[PDB]
Protein backbone atom coordinates (compact mmCIF):
# COMPACT_ATOMS: atom_id res chain seq x y z
CA UNK A 1 0.00 0.00 0.00
CA UNK A 2 2.77 2.73 -1.04
CA UNK A 3 1.84 6.23 -1.03
CA UNK A 4 4.38 8.43 -2.26
CA UNK A 5 4.94 12.18 -3.60
CA UNK A 6 7.97 14.09 -5.03
CA UNK A 7 7.64 18.12 -5.10
CA UNK A 8 9.84 21.04 -6.33
CA UNK A 9 8.78 24.76 -6.34
CA UNK A 10 8.26 27.63 -4.67
CA UNK A 11 8.08 28.01 -1.15
CA UNK A 12 5.24 30.47 0.40
CA UNK A 13 3.54 30.84 3.69
CA UNK A 14 5.79 29.56 6.11
CA UNK A 15 4.44 28.96 9.31
CA UNK A 16 4.90 27.09 12.24
CA UNK A 17 2.71 25.91 15.38
CA UNK A 18 0.36 22.88 16.65
CA UNK A 19 -1.51 20.56 15.02
CA UNK A 20 -4.17 18.87 17.47
CA UNK A 21 -0.77 18.88 20.16
CA UNK A 22 1.59 18.12 17.65
CA UNK A 23 3.84 20.78 16.49
CA UNK A 24 4.16 21.38 12.62
CA UNK A 25 5.75 23.40 10.64
CA UNK A 26 3.86 23.86 6.88
CA UNK A 27 3.94 26.20 3.85
CA UNK A 28 3.02 26.42 0.48
CA UNK A 29 4.48 24.77 -2.55
CA UNK A 30 3.71 26.44 -5.91
CA UNK A 31 3.71 24.06 -8.98
CA UNK A 32 4.12 25.06 -12.48
CA UNK A 33 2.28 22.46 -14.60
CA UNK A 34 1.62 23.02 -18.37
CA UNK A 35 -1.59 21.31 -19.07
CA UNK A 36 -1.63 19.03 -22.32
CA UNK A 37 -1.34 27.02 -27.10
CA UNK A 38 -1.77 29.23 -24.89
CA UNK A 39 -2.12 28.30 -20.70
CA UNK A 40 -0.35 27.15 -17.93
CA UNK A 41 -1.46 25.74 -14.38
CA UNK A 42 -0.16 25.70 -10.96
CA UNK A 43 -0.64 23.69 -7.86
CA UNK A 44 0.09 25.32 -4.58
CA UNK A 45 0.25 22.54 -2.27
CA UNK A 46 0.30 22.39 1.79
CA UNK A 47 3.64 20.57 2.98
CA UNK A 48 2.90 20.07 6.09
CA UNK A 49 6.15 18.96 8.43
CA UNK A 50 5.78 16.68 11.80
CA UNK A 51 8.33 15.48 14.67
CA UNK A 52 9.52 18.46 16.39
CA UNK A 53 13.36 17.89 15.56
CA UNK A 54 12.41 17.59 11.81
CA UNK A 55 9.79 20.43 11.98
CA UNK A 56 12.38 22.56 13.98
CA UNK A 57 15.12 21.97 11.64
CA UNK A 58 12.57 22.45 8.15
CA UNK A 59 11.36 25.76 9.95
CA UNK A 60 14.67 27.09 10.27
CA UNK A 61 16.31 26.14 7.12
CA UNK A 62 13.39 26.83 4.73
CA UNK A 63 13.13 30.18 3.52
CA UNK A 64 10.31 32.38 1.92
CA UNK A 65 10.19 32.07 -1.96
CA UNK A 66 12.53 29.66 -1.80
CA UNK A 67 12.82 26.21 -4.78
CA UNK A 68 12.78 23.03 -2.33
CA UNK A 69 12.19 18.90 -3.49
CA UNK A 70 9.59 18.00 -1.26
CA UNK A 71 9.63 13.74 -0.60
CA UNK A 72 6.60 12.78 1.62
CA UNK A 73 3.52 10.74 1.77
CA UNK A 74 0.03 12.48 0.43
CA UNK A 75 -2.34 12.73 3.30
CA UNK A 76 -6.26 13.40 2.84
CA UNK A 77 -8.14 15.21 6.11
CA UNK A 78 -11.73 14.85 6.33
CA UNK A 79 -12.45 18.60 6.96
CA UNK A 80 -15.64 19.34 6.84
CA UNK A 81 -16.60 22.24 9.86
CA UNK A 82 -19.71 24.45 10.15
CA UNK A 83 -20.58 27.20 8.29
CA UNK A 84 -22.13 25.27 5.47
CA UNK A 85 -23.67 21.98 4.70
CA UNK A 86 -21.17 19.90 2.97
CA UNK A 87 -17.71 17.54 3.31
CA UNK A 88 -14.54 18.59 1.77
CA UNK A 89 -11.14 17.03 1.96
CA UNK A 90 -7.94 18.52 2.97
CA UNK A 91 -4.91 17.95 0.90
CA UNK A 92 -2.12 18.27 2.62
CA UNK A 93 1.22 16.61 1.93
CA UNK A 94 2.81 15.30 5.15
CA UNK A 95 6.41 15.15 5.85
CA UNK A 96 8.13 13.01 9.13
CA UNK A 97 11.17 10.98 9.06
CA UNK A 98 11.42 8.58 8.55
CA UNK A 99 9.02 9.11 5.88
CA UNK A 100 9.88 12.07 3.73
CA UNK A 101 12.25 15.22 4.14
CA UNK A 102 13.15 18.78 2.24
CA UNK A 103 15.65 19.09 0.25
CA UNK A 104 16.96 22.99 -0.64
CA UNK A 105 17.71 24.17 -4.22
CA UNK A 106 17.15 27.90 -3.84
CA UNK B 1 -8.24 25.01 28.25
CA UNK B 2 -6.88 21.97 29.40
CA UNK B 3 -10.20 19.16 27.86
CA UNK B 4 -11.98 17.25 30.13
CA UNK B 5 -14.23 14.66 28.90
CA UNK B 6 -17.10 12.57 30.83
CA UNK B 7 -20.37 10.55 30.59
CA UNK B 8 -20.21 7.26 28.93
CA UNK B 9 -20.11 3.68 29.68
CA UNK B 10 -22.49 1.01 28.55
CA UNK B 11 -26.20 0.77 26.77
CA UNK B 12 -28.21 -1.45 25.19
CA UNK B 13 -27.97 -2.04 21.69
CA UNK B 14 -30.54 0.97 20.98
CA UNK B 15 -30.37 2.46 24.43
CA UNK B 16 -29.49 5.70 24.56
CA UNK B 17 -26.88 8.28 26.59
CA UNK B 18 -25.02 11.65 26.52
CA UNK B 19 -21.82 13.01 26.95
CA UNK B 20 -19.85 15.91 28.32
CA UNK B 21 -17.00 18.09 27.97
CA UNK B 22 -15.49 20.92 29.98
CA UNK B 23 -12.16 23.37 29.34
CA UNK B 24 -9.91 25.89 32.29
CA UNK B 25 -11.12 27.72 30.36
CA UNK B 26 -10.94 30.65 27.83
CA UNK B 27 -12.02 31.39 25.23
CA UNK B 28 -15.10 29.59 24.03
CA UNK B 29 -17.16 30.96 21.59
CA UNK B 30 -14.31 32.20 19.70
CA UNK B 31 -13.06 28.79 19.48
CA UNK B 32 -15.04 26.05 17.69
CA UNK B 33 -14.93 22.70 18.36
CA UNK B 34 -16.36 19.09 18.08
CA UNK B 35 -16.06 15.88 19.33
CA UNK B 36 -13.97 12.80 18.13
CA UNK B 37 -14.47 9.41 18.55
CA UNK B 38 -11.91 6.40 18.08
CA UNK B 39 -11.55 2.73 17.33
CA UNK B 40 -9.83 -0.08 19.42
CA UNK B 41 -7.06 0.08 16.35
CA UNK B 42 -8.32 2.79 14.21
CA UNK B 43 -7.70 6.41 14.20
CA UNK B 44 -10.09 8.99 15.92
CA UNK B 45 -13.36 10.23 13.91
CA UNK B 46 -14.26 13.44 14.12
CA UNK B 47 -18.39 13.23 14.45
CA UNK B 48 -19.65 16.44 14.77
CA UNK B 49 -18.54 20.12 14.58
CA UNK B 50 -20.52 23.12 16.66
CA UNK B 51 -19.94 26.67 14.73
CA UNK B 52 -18.72 30.40 16.85
CA UNK B 53 -22.80 30.82 16.84
CA UNK B 54 -22.62 28.06 16.17
CA UNK B 55 -23.88 26.04 13.45
CA UNK B 56 -23.41 22.38 13.01
CA UNK B 57 -22.40 19.43 10.88
CA UNK B 58 -22.21 15.64 10.89
CA UNK B 59 -20.85 12.41 9.62
CA UNK B 60 -22.64 10.70 6.62
CA UNK B 61 -22.42 7.90 8.70
CA UNK B 62 -24.29 10.11 11.98
CA UNK B 63 -26.48 12.18 10.10
CA UNK B 64 -30.32 12.57 11.35
CA UNK B 65 -28.58 10.55 13.92
CA UNK B 66 -26.66 12.41 16.80
CA UNK B 67 -27.13 15.71 18.09
CA UNK B 68 -24.62 18.20 19.50
CA UNK B 69 -24.75 21.31 21.01
CA UNK B 70 -22.74 23.73 23.52
CA UNK B 71 -22.88 26.67 25.96
CA UNK B 72 -20.61 29.37 25.99
CA UNK B 73 -21.26 30.47 29.81
CA UNK B 74 -20.32 26.63 31.09
CA UNK B 75 -17.70 26.26 28.04
CA UNK B 76 -19.36 22.60 27.79
CA UNK B 77 -20.32 20.43 24.84
CA UNK B 78 -22.92 18.41 25.26
CA UNK B 79 -23.82 14.77 22.82
CA UNK B 80 -26.73 13.36 23.16
CA UNK B 81 -26.52 9.76 21.68
CA UNK B 82 -29.21 7.80 20.83
CA UNK B 83 -30.41 4.38 20.27
CA UNK B 84 -26.59 3.48 19.61
CA UNK B 85 -25.53 0.84 17.47
CA UNK B 86 -22.49 -1.24 18.65
CA UNK B 87 -20.46 0.52 15.61
CA UNK B 88 -20.62 3.50 17.41
CA UNK B 89 -18.76 1.43 20.34
CA UNK B 90 -15.25 3.67 20.69
CA UNK B 91 -13.27 6.22 22.97
CA UNK B 92 -15.42 9.42 22.62
CA UNK B 93 -12.98 13.14 22.59
CA UNK B 94 -14.03 16.18 22.55
CA UNK B 95 -12.00 19.09 21.23
CA UNK B 96 -11.65 21.94 19.18
CA UNK B 97 -11.81 21.63 15.56
CA UNK B 98 -10.40 24.88 13.42
CA UNK B 99 -9.45 26.50 10.40
CA UNK B 100 -10.79 23.60 7.90
CA UNK B 101 -7.15 24.22 5.97
CA UNK B 102 -5.05 26.50 7.14
CA UNK B 103 -4.63 25.32 10.71
CA UNK B 104 -1.73 24.90 13.29
CA UNK B 105 -2.72 27.28 16.36
CA UNK B 106 -1.30 27.97 19.65
CA UNK B 107 -0.39 24.95 21.93
CA UNK B 108 -3.42 22.76 21.58
CA UNK B 109 -4.32 19.32 23.91
CA UNK B 110 -5.83 16.11 24.00
CA UNK B 111 -8.26 15.56 26.76
CA UNK B 112 -8.08 11.60 28.32
CA UNK B 113 -11.44 11.05 26.73
CA UNK B 114 -14.85 8.74 27.49
CA UNK B 115 -15.50 5.25 26.97
CA UNK B 116 -18.43 4.11 24.95
CA UNK B 117 -19.50 0.83 24.48
CA UNK B 118 -22.50 -1.04 23.38
CA UNK C 1 11.11 23.77 -13.24
CA UNK C 2 8.07 22.74 -10.95
CA UNK C 3 7.60 18.93 -10.58
CA UNK C 4 4.54 17.17 -9.62
CA UNK C 5 4.85 13.26 -9.36
CA UNK C 6 3.26 10.87 -7.13
CA UNK C 7 2.52 7.32 -6.57
CA UNK C 8 -0.07 4.95 -5.16
CA UNK C 9 -1.00 1.40 -4.35
CA UNK C 10 -3.87 0.06 -2.82
CA UNK C 11 -7.62 -1.62 -3.13
CA UNK C 12 -9.37 -0.02 -6.45
CA UNK C 13 -13.39 1.24 -5.82
CA UNK C 14 -16.19 3.22 -7.31
CA UNK C 15 -14.80 2.48 -10.56
CA UNK C 16 -17.03 4.61 -13.40
CA UNK C 17 -16.94 6.28 -16.68
CA UNK C 18 -18.14 9.60 -17.67
CA UNK C 19 -16.77 13.52 -18.31
CA UNK C 20 -14.68 15.90 -16.67
CA UNK C 21 -16.67 19.10 -18.32
CA UNK C 22 -17.30 17.28 -21.13
CA UNK C 23 -13.71 15.23 -21.42
CA UNK C 24 -13.76 11.40 -21.60
CA UNK C 25 -12.28 10.62 -18.18
CA UNK C 26 -12.73 7.23 -16.14
CA UNK C 27 -12.55 8.59 -12.43
CA UNK C 28 -12.23 5.93 -9.84
CA UNK C 29 -10.62 5.51 -6.19
CA UNK C 30 -7.41 3.92 -5.08
CA UNK C 31 -6.73 3.04 -1.15
CA UNK C 32 -3.27 3.13 0.43
CA UNK C 33 -3.18 1.72 3.82
CA UNK C 34 -0.52 4.96 5.26
CA UNK C 35 -0.12 2.57 8.68
CA UNK C 36 -1.87 -0.26 17.06
CA UNK C 37 -3.22 1.96 14.11
CA UNK C 38 -3.81 1.44 10.51
CA UNK C 39 -4.57 5.14 8.99
CA UNK C 40 -6.50 4.61 5.52
CA UNK C 41 -6.78 7.32 2.57
CA UNK C 42 -9.40 6.75 0.06
CA UNK C 43 -7.53 9.08 -3.20
CA UNK C 44 -9.62 9.74 -5.98
CA UNK C 45 -8.00 8.89 -9.48
CA UNK C 46 -9.35 11.07 -12.99
CA UNK C 47 -7.51 9.29 -16.11
CA UNK C 48 -8.58 11.42 -18.84
CA UNK C 49 -7.65 10.19 -22.33
CA UNK C 50 -10.48 9.38 -24.93
CA UNK C 51 -8.92 5.76 -25.63
CA UNK C 52 -6.87 5.87 -22.42
CA UNK C 53 -9.77 6.27 -20.20
CA UNK C 54 -11.50 3.21 -22.41
CA UNK C 55 -8.17 1.45 -22.50
CA UNK C 56 -8.50 1.55 -18.20
CA UNK C 57 -11.92 1.55 -17.57
CA UNK C 58 -11.97 -1.98 -18.99
CA UNK C 59 -8.71 -4.15 -17.76
CA UNK C 60 -9.30 -1.81 -14.56
CA UNK C 61 -12.14 -4.30 -11.98
CA UNK C 62 -13.32 -3.22 -8.78
CA UNK C 63 -11.11 -5.22 -6.29
CA UNK C 64 -7.98 -4.91 -8.17
CA UNK C 65 -4.76 -3.90 -6.13
CA UNK C 66 -3.17 -1.36 -8.95
CA UNK C 67 -0.56 1.48 -9.12
CA UNK C 68 -0.65 4.82 -9.80
CA UNK C 69 1.62 7.15 -11.36
CA UNK C 70 0.78 10.70 -12.03
CA UNK C 71 0.15 14.50 -10.84
CA UNK C 72 -1.67 15.95 -8.01
CA UNK C 73 -4.05 17.90 -8.83
CA UNK C 74 -7.06 20.28 -7.22
CA UNK C 75 -10.01 21.74 -8.73
CA UNK C 76 -10.80 24.64 -7.02
CA UNK C 77 -14.77 24.50 -7.11
CA UNK C 78 -17.37 26.90 -5.70
CA UNK C 79 -20.11 24.81 -4.23
CA UNK C 80 -23.33 26.75 -3.94
CA UNK C 81 -22.42 27.60 -0.05
CA UNK C 82 -20.32 28.88 1.46
CA UNK C 83 -18.05 31.64 1.86
CA UNK C 84 -15.67 28.75 2.37
CA UNK C 85 -13.26 27.95 -0.31
CA UNK C 86 -12.26 24.04 -0.55
CA UNK C 87 -10.31 22.72 -2.72
CA UNK C 88 -10.88 19.01 -4.63
CA UNK C 89 -7.99 16.70 -4.36
CA UNK C 90 -7.59 14.29 -6.95
CA UNK C 91 -5.06 12.67 -9.50
CA UNK C 92 -4.94 13.60 -13.03
CA UNK C 93 -3.74 10.31 -14.98
CA UNK C 94 -2.87 10.87 -18.31
CA UNK C 95 0.17 8.77 -20.60
CA UNK C 96 2.71 9.53 -21.64
CA UNK C 97 2.97 11.37 -18.05
CA UNK C 98 0.53 9.23 -15.79
CA UNK C 99 0.71 5.36 -15.77
CA UNK C 100 -1.48 2.49 -14.37
CA UNK C 101 -1.40 -1.45 -13.87
CA UNK C 102 -3.28 -3.92 -12.58
CA UNK C 103 -1.52 -6.54 -9.75
CA UNK C 104 -2.37 -10.05 -9.99
CA UNK C 105 -1.34 -13.71 -8.75
CA UNK D 1 -26.67 21.79 -22.47
CA UNK D 2 -25.72 23.39 -25.27
CA UNK D 3 -23.66 26.70 -25.03
CA UNK D 4 -24.62 29.91 -26.63
CA UNK D 5 -22.77 33.02 -25.09
CA UNK D 6 -22.36 36.64 -26.68
CA UNK D 7 -21.81 39.81 -25.66
CA UNK D 8 -18.26 41.52 -24.57
CA UNK D 9 -15.45 42.98 -26.72
CA UNK D 10 -13.73 46.02 -25.01
CA UNK D 11 -14.98 49.26 -22.32
CA UNK D 12 -13.11 52.01 -20.53
CA UNK D 13 -11.87 51.29 -17.30
CA UNK D 14 -15.20 50.40 -14.50
CA UNK D 15 -17.78 49.67 -17.26
CA UNK D 16 -21.35 47.78 -17.38
CA UNK D 17 -22.02 44.95 -19.16
CA UNK D 18 -24.69 41.91 -19.77
CA UNK D 19 -23.95 38.72 -21.06
CA UNK D 20 -26.36 36.02 -22.63
CA UNK D 21 -25.43 32.44 -21.86
CA UNK D 22 -28.61 30.32 -23.69
CA UNK D 23 -29.14 26.88 -23.36
CA UNK D 24 -29.69 25.43 -26.91
CA UNK D 25 -32.93 23.39 -26.65
CA UNK D 26 -32.76 20.53 -24.18
CA UNK D 27 -33.48 21.25 -20.32
CA UNK D 28 -31.82 23.87 -18.46
CA UNK D 29 -33.18 24.95 -15.24
CA UNK D 30 -32.29 21.30 -14.27
CA UNK D 31 -28.31 22.04 -13.73
CA UNK D 32 -26.81 24.35 -11.63
CA UNK D 33 -24.61 26.64 -14.29
CA UNK D 34 -21.68 29.02 -13.81
CA UNK D 35 -19.25 31.68 -15.92
CA UNK D 36 -15.48 31.04 -16.57
CA UNK D 37 -12.57 33.01 -17.82
CA UNK D 38 -9.89 32.92 -20.28
CA UNK D 39 -7.07 35.21 -19.52
CA UNK D 40 -4.74 35.65 -22.67
CA UNK D 41 -1.78 33.60 -20.98
CA UNK D 42 -3.73 32.27 -17.63
CA UNK D 43 -6.02 28.46 -18.00
CA UNK D 44 -9.68 28.00 -17.44
CA UNK D 45 -10.68 29.91 -14.42
CA UNK D 46 -14.48 29.44 -12.48
CA UNK D 47 -15.62 32.55 -11.21
CA UNK D 48 -19.45 32.75 -11.07
CA UNK D 49 -21.28 30.18 -10.58
CA UNK D 50 -25.13 31.13 -9.69
CA UNK D 51 -27.23 27.44 -7.71
CA UNK D 52 -30.05 25.60 -8.52
CA UNK D 53 -32.36 28.41 -7.43
CA UNK D 54 -30.49 29.96 -6.27
CA UNK D 55 -28.00 31.28 -3.73
CA UNK D 56 -24.70 32.56 -5.35
CA UNK D 57 -21.33 31.93 -4.78
CA UNK D 58 -19.01 34.05 -6.36
CA UNK D 59 -14.77 34.31 -6.68
CA UNK D 60 -13.47 36.98 -3.94
CA UNK D 61 -12.79 38.70 -6.60
CA UNK D 62 -16.19 39.37 -8.22
CA UNK D 63 -17.86 39.00 -5.07
CA UNK D 64 -19.76 42.37 -4.47
CA UNK D 65 -18.35 43.55 -7.83
CA UNK D 66 -20.74 41.31 -10.30
CA UNK D 67 -23.65 39.23 -9.25
CA UNK D 68 -24.75 36.36 -12.22
CA UNK D 69 -27.72 35.34 -12.47
CA UNK D 70 -30.45 32.32 -13.97
CA UNK D 71 -34.06 32.55 -16.03
CA UNK D 72 -35.37 29.48 -16.93
CA UNK D 73 -37.94 31.14 -18.78
CA UNK D 74 -35.30 31.50 -21.52
CA UNK D 75 -32.97 29.62 -19.84
CA UNK D 76 -30.08 32.46 -20.30
CA UNK D 77 -27.56 33.17 -17.89
CA UNK D 78 -26.52 36.95 -17.13
CA UNK D 79 -23.51 38.06 -15.65
CA UNK D 80 -24.20 41.37 -13.92
CA UNK D 81 -21.01 43.14 -14.65
CA UNK D 82 -20.27 46.76 -12.92
CA UNK D 83 -16.95 48.68 -12.18
CA UNK D 84 -14.75 46.28 -15.16
CA UNK D 85 -11.40 46.35 -14.02
CA UNK D 86 -9.15 46.58 -16.53
CA UNK D 87 -7.67 43.28 -14.83
CA UNK D 88 -10.53 41.95 -15.95
CA UNK D 89 -9.50 40.52 -19.56
CA UNK D 90 -10.83 36.98 -20.83
CA UNK D 91 -12.46 35.25 -23.25
CA UNK D 92 -16.15 34.00 -21.06
CA UNK D 93 -17.96 30.76 -21.56
CA UNK D 94 -21.16 29.50 -19.64
CA UNK D 95 -21.29 26.25 -18.40
CA UNK D 96 -22.75 24.15 -15.55
CA UNK D 97 -20.56 23.60 -12.90
CA UNK D 98 -20.29 20.23 -11.55
CA UNK D 99 -21.59 18.39 -8.25
CA UNK D 100 -19.90 20.09 -6.89
CA UNK D 101 -16.96 19.19 -8.71
CA UNK D 102 -16.20 15.68 -7.60
CA UNK D 103 -19.15 14.32 -9.90
CA UNK D 104 -18.59 13.10 -12.96
CA UNK D 105 -20.34 14.02 -16.15
CA UNK D 106 -22.60 12.52 -18.87
CA UNK D 107 -21.89 14.46 -22.39
CA UNK D 108 -21.59 17.89 -22.04
CA UNK D 109 -20.25 19.82 -24.40
CA UNK D 110 -17.94 23.27 -25.14
CA UNK D 111 -18.53 26.85 -26.51
CA UNK D 112 -16.77 29.14 -28.93
CA UNK D 113 -16.46 32.39 -26.08
CA UNK D 114 -17.05 35.64 -26.38
CA UNK D 115 -13.55 37.87 -26.48
CA UNK D 116 -13.58 41.14 -23.48
CA UNK D 117 -10.97 43.41 -23.32
CA UNK D 118 -10.49 46.37 -20.70
CA UNK D 119 -7.73 49.18 -20.41
CA UNK D 120 -7.22 52.18 -18.51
Amino acid sequence: SVNSVTLVGVVHDIQSGFVYEDAVTQFTLTTTSIDTEVVVEKDHHTIRCFGELFSAEVKQKVKEGNVVCVNGRLRLSPQLEPSCNKHFYFPYIQVQPPHGQVAVIH
Amino acid sequence: VQPQESGGGLAQAGGSLRLSCVVSGITFASEAWGWYRRAPGKQRELIAAINNEGRTNYVDSVKGRFTVSRDNAKNVMYLQMNSLKPEDTAVYYCNANLQTGTLSGARLYWGQGTQVTV
